[PDB]
């Protein structure tokens, strides 16, 4: 990982090329709450659907959805969980989600300087409730953090973002925001592909983190 | 310190007093010594205060990280075994505490853990300095056929009888009832004051 | 191990090319139980058949079948055994098999970042009984875990999986699932090759791990 | 040493004396034992001097770095938990101090922290060697319905009553009042001398 | 504590009481001090509780990993040699226990292991504080020609005679019989109560 | 990072090429005070504007504005904060800002010798009040410090510096210096681009660090 | 040591090319016993024949014959001896020879991953008596273990194995198995070469390890 | 403990008793304290048991690895020098034993090694607590012109005379005779009982 | 130091090419004793002949003669001396010379695996008296040990060995063996070169190590 004469890091660009082959994921802020939506393209009938978790919990207030290489994603989710519990031991509670994202992203940045290790090929979306309320973040394999209001990661990112800068409005209720996210996820797919049941997770201010069950998602289709 | 754990069928009742004392001197009349570690699990601390609070923060982190990584709450024998391995790895620079762990994992359990990591399960246990007075009440009045309300009244009688004869014990009684149906339920102050005033006790 | 401009890791792809030259192996979940079937192509008459173990036990509840390079497979089975005994010392019992698979796969992922070491050329199948019941897992040389219901690894993977998405049904008994796995393993072979006695291992919920003896397998042929 | 913390509704009043003593010998007649750690937070030290000053410098750094990194002041339970984790990590090569932390985080709080890291919240606390005389005044004259000026007069009476009967306590009284509206306000020497001279006290 | 191991032809009978005591105070009336380490092997702990439980967890891991890696159970002299090497590597930060290991490896064996790692095989051994009363019974009534049922009745008489004269021993007797045919068989409570009540004993 | 036969370090030159793609930033000394101005080109309507901070505080007397790669910028700002708090613990106060800049720049120089690590692609501007009064500094990815009176970093550096060696005069008041910096920042933009509300921060001697709110900036436009 | 696009490790293949230039060695299981036969081509009359040991003892129950580079062979025999004595100190006796072979082969595997070290160019044959009786093993420079009944290593491996899958029968006595191994070793040689006195070592179940003296070998020729 | 080593021409006779005692209490009536380290070499342990057994396992490994690497048995002065270097490298965390090493290397040798590593060769040595009684017999009845059978009868008389007057010594006598012709020969129990019963001794 | 596709180590072959440029040296076993003979081609008259030692003592019973690079030879002789004194401290005496040679050769082998260090370009001849009597050894830069009865190392090795497989007989006296070694050393030289006084050292069983003085060598010419 060294500089190109253009002023570019090539391993980070190629890591983003590895990110562009993951599953499409959304994060949407609604009226006192955050949504995370992930696509669940289970191809074979032999994959157990009881334990495919695309939306990982880091805390019962804080969740994240990953895209890219799934093994590096599992490593970064485990680091995010251990860092969250270190902040709970040291201080007593998790006051800001942004510094959890900064610890994960400062783990991801460190592998884009040292020569004996490749970057992570994972982009993440963090989401939760802290003292500043509902917060949503995006983390780029260079270690780049951007706080958002609606975002997508994965293969069909540009179709979803291009849908959500013409169809998204600020203070939706929960059901309208889920319906908007589902038709965004349909707008990412080309014809021939129908959505099998995706995974939707929500949190509102004051409550804990609620993951939707199956028949509610099939009703929301 | 006075600390009670009672196993009933489908229920675990744990309770304490609230006094923090410096050698004869009541430093704080309202401590907190009964904690919820997991959704169906509560521990209860006795001994030195700072060590016990560090153990509470560590066990909340370990049980929550276990629950997130494994999608199902930690069994109670594994909680007590985890505290046993933790407390025994020092053993010579020791944590000078004694702990109770109570919970529901398709069976109610109460584990008593000492300062060197010896975890022993029993049907009722009691730690603290007011421990033998509680054991005196529970040897004569405990029965395994009691309901939950008779259990709560029993633990209130035991801690009241320990408060009368121990000077390091006193204050308001904190009772928590752990069931599978309702979970960890910290009983309110008004119900405990109603049971204390109803049974003929002045605390 | 660095990124390709396509967003690919070449040493992981070549490691999968090393996995495609191993013996074919099946794992099948049946009604309260798991099967592992492995092919036992002993070519010479001089190889001792008393100690060729293709199905390795990690625990008397948990077993694994490996494919790829056999030396790296032996190393990963030894690491899985030591990790299982660490979980039994620390906690008292093994509550979830998935975290054993995550410790093995997080060992396998770590060699796909650091430059001074090559990846493992081994794919594994884990299987056993825990508190969630019968569980079956597959682990990919990138360190990628997928929980399954029937799977194959090795050279003839695609013939067996292509057989088991048209011939597999959910709650078979033990003998019907063994018979289905044996005719799957025959469906992997081309003509001219007859099965010499493969190795079959089974576990049911509550019991320990039962490995079939010789004449029962020859009766099941 | 004498050190008082008082929680009133929307207010925290903390105060000390100023004498530094070497075993019977008044080395310094004007110390500084009441510090501002954060915009709405003050701690108050007692015990050995060098350890306590190191703790003050460290907690000013930790709370300011927290405020810069997180855009909002640290909660008081997290300040006391941070001192508890810090003081308990040594525990055998210990800091021989005892501390009060008081502040406003949409609720007034006073935490008392000992030399081993046991942080206990209470409505009024007092550390030092003149501690039991302050506790004697506050058991009989404290009320939770007091205003801020009655609170300041109460703490002046408590520290004056501790200065009469403790030889390691004395000097000018430093009072600081912490509110959400005005913040941390170190009361001037002239107002404290006016309240001492007004209440009938010669100090 | 009271702990008995008896070697008979083709049989090993090991047994204990169940009382856990804090200096005079019966903390737990039902402990567990007789463990199954391997399919044909059981150890039995005495001394400090947390150290002994750590040794039990470690030896279960070592013997199961040995059995998986080597396809045949560990010999008993290797179990006792493994505990001897483990207990002797500390020796100055010691595990303060004493242990019995009994098993079948085409010969019945009972090994007695102390706190510094000296493993000695003997035909009958006994550890604990009630040890000399057991040795008093076994010096006069043990014979190598006994059957298994006469052996079980002998160990029940020995532990009953130790329970009468030792205050740190008491509770229900746990007996386990290890044979090649049946394996490690923990005898039920009803059969032991039947043998206690049959031989004229009130426990 | 080795020498070229011309006597040049190529990774430092390419790092400066990475610096030339950042947002344009100004620092201006006025009469007992320092200004920092940063451009806030938020493109999407979906980026949360409540927490985009371009002007980072290191101390309530000392601030810095960064340009280049944003992840390395976050790392250098965190190192500057920890170094500032070490100087406050050791000594009691921060007497000179120049040695904070020398500790950051001696962190940045160290990666331009050792072969196992690439240089930082970040240029920084430090600013604050110490005992020598108002001080302004610039730090170059080789680790090069220059104390200035008005400066720019980023993409449009040369237009702003070329504006400020013909339009800048010494002892301006605060409002005149802000107005000069805003028309400098307009002089950097080409036509078609209008300034959306930039971020302006100021400090005067004796007071603490004052960051302008929104409607004051829109009035200053 | 990295992967080839075919899925091959080239340093292991070249290490096997270094193994194919060693002296030919046999191991044969007979009725309650194991044989090891090694060729002793001493060319010069100046080499002392009193201390040329081709069959190395690791234990008075366990022996091994090596082929390939003789210095790496000496290192692996010394590691096998130290590992055997560690198993005797820790446990009291050596219950299984297979785990000694797994410790040697897990030493040999470790140098086929790490980049700062080349593989061992040595193939070994282990042989001895444990509680499972007579056992014979073969270890491959990748670290690959195969339990056998008759085997060869070295230059003339294929002639000896090709002789022993047509001339070997199971429960020979000792003298018939030695005579079969000697005519196998003659079958490896081309014409013009006569066997000077090879080295033969035997063990039976219950006894210790017996190495044949000189005139018994010359009688067995 | 009682431990004898006798050098005769072409012979080394070493012998012990078998009692293992805990401060007055005969824990084991059959220990093993006479070991074969090499084909022509035997050591004999006294002192603490676990340390001595660790030393026996280590010296069996070192002498067997020496014999395999060098094709000829280790000389006895090198065995005693190896134990001297081993025991002296700790010296402050010491092995609390005392050892005899006897063997044949074209000359019979007996080395006495203490807990700090001072190895001294002598024609006859004796370690243990019953050592001075053995030295009393060997001062008056040893002669360098004795045969092997007179030597065995002498060591039986010496250990019997030590068993009569030491309470920590007792049990069956283990005698081993080391010659170049026959090697290390552990004499059977029947021959030793025949020599004890023949010489007029009841043991 | 990696493998060639032929199965060769190139740095070891090139190290042997560095060995073929050293001074010619002999070692000869005679009747209860060992000889070492080394050539002493001092070219300039300015080299002090009082301290040119070609035959180095490692012990007053054990000596060695080196060839190849003289600095690596000095390092290996110093390691051999320290290892000999470690064996005398640990055990009390030096019972076998072969394990001293195995410690030196296991030092020399270790640099033919690790990549950060080149092999030693030195071949050595060890010689002395132990309990097995007179022993003579040869050590090869791969770390290869061969026990001999007469040998040569250096530039003229093949002429001396070719002389000593037609002119050497077993139990010579000392003077006849010295005379045979001197005419061997003359047989290595081409015409035009006369031997200036070489260095001869001898040991007999029971005595210590005797190095010949000057006029005895000139008489032996």
């Amino acid at each position: 990982t060294v500089f190109s004469p253009d002023g570019r890091l090539f391993q980070v660009e190629y890591a983003r090329e590895a990110v562009k082959k993951g599953s499409t994921a959304l994060g949407m802020k609604f009226a006192n709450g955050v949504l995370l939506i992930s696509d669940k393209k289970v191809r074979s009938r032999l994959i157990e659907q009881n334990s495919i978790e695309k939306i990982q919990l880091i805390d019962d207030y804080v969740a994240a959805v990953t895209s890219g290489l799934v093994a590096d994603a599992r490593v970064l989710v485990d680091f995010a969980r251990i860092s969250a519990q270190q902040e709970k031991v040291t201080y007593g509670s998790l006051v800001n989600i942004e510094n959890l994202v900064k610890r994960v992203a400062d783990q991801m940045q460190q592998y884009t300087q040292y020569g004996g290790v490749r970057p992570y090929g994972v982009s993440l979306i963090f989401a939760g409730i802290d003292q500043i309320g509902p917060r949503l973040f995006d983390c780029d394999p260079a270690g780049t953090i951007n706080e958002y209001k609606a975002t997508a990661i994965g293969s069909g990112k540009d179709a979803v973002v291009s849908f959500l800068e013409r169809e998204y409005k600020e203070n939706l209720p929960e059901k309208e925001a889920v319906t908007l996210g589902i038709k965004a996820l349909k707008s990412s797919l080309e014809e021939g592909e129908e959505l099998k049941a995706p995974e939707i997770a929500s949190i509102t201010v004051g409550n804990k983190y609620r993951i939707y069950d199956q028949e509610e998602v099939k009703k929301f289709l | 310190t006075t600390t009670v754990g009672i196993t009933l069928k489908d229920a675990v009742i744990m309770a304490t007093e609230r006094r923090v004392t410096m050698e004869n001197f009541i430093m704080h009349k309202n401590g907190k010594k009964l904690f919820q570690i997991d959704t169906y699990t509560g521990m209860t601390i006795a001994g030195l205060v700072g060590d016990a609070q560090v153990l509470v923060r560590y066990m909340k982190a370990e049980l929550e990280l276990y629950r997130l990584q494994r999608r199902v709450n930690m069994p109670i024998e594994a909680v007590a075994t985890l505290l046993s391995n933790m407390l025994n790895q020092v053993k010579y620079m020791p944590y000078m505490v004694q702990l109770l762990v109570g919970g529901i994992d398709t069976a109610p359990h109460v584990f008593s853990i000492d300062a060197a990591g010896g975890s022993v399960e029993d049907i009722y246990a009691s730690t603290g300095s007011g421990s033998p007075f509680v054991y005196g009440v529970l040897e004569s009045q405990y029965s395994e056929k009691m309901t939950v309300d008779e259990g709560v009244d029993l633990v209130i009688r035991a801690i009241s009888a320990a408060k009368q004869r121990d000077s390091a014990s006193g204050g308001m009684i904190d009772v928590a009832v752990i069931t599978r149906k309702d979970g960890y339920v910290q009983l309110p102050t008004d119900q405990i004051e109603s049971r204390i005033r109803k049974l003929g006790l002045i605390l």
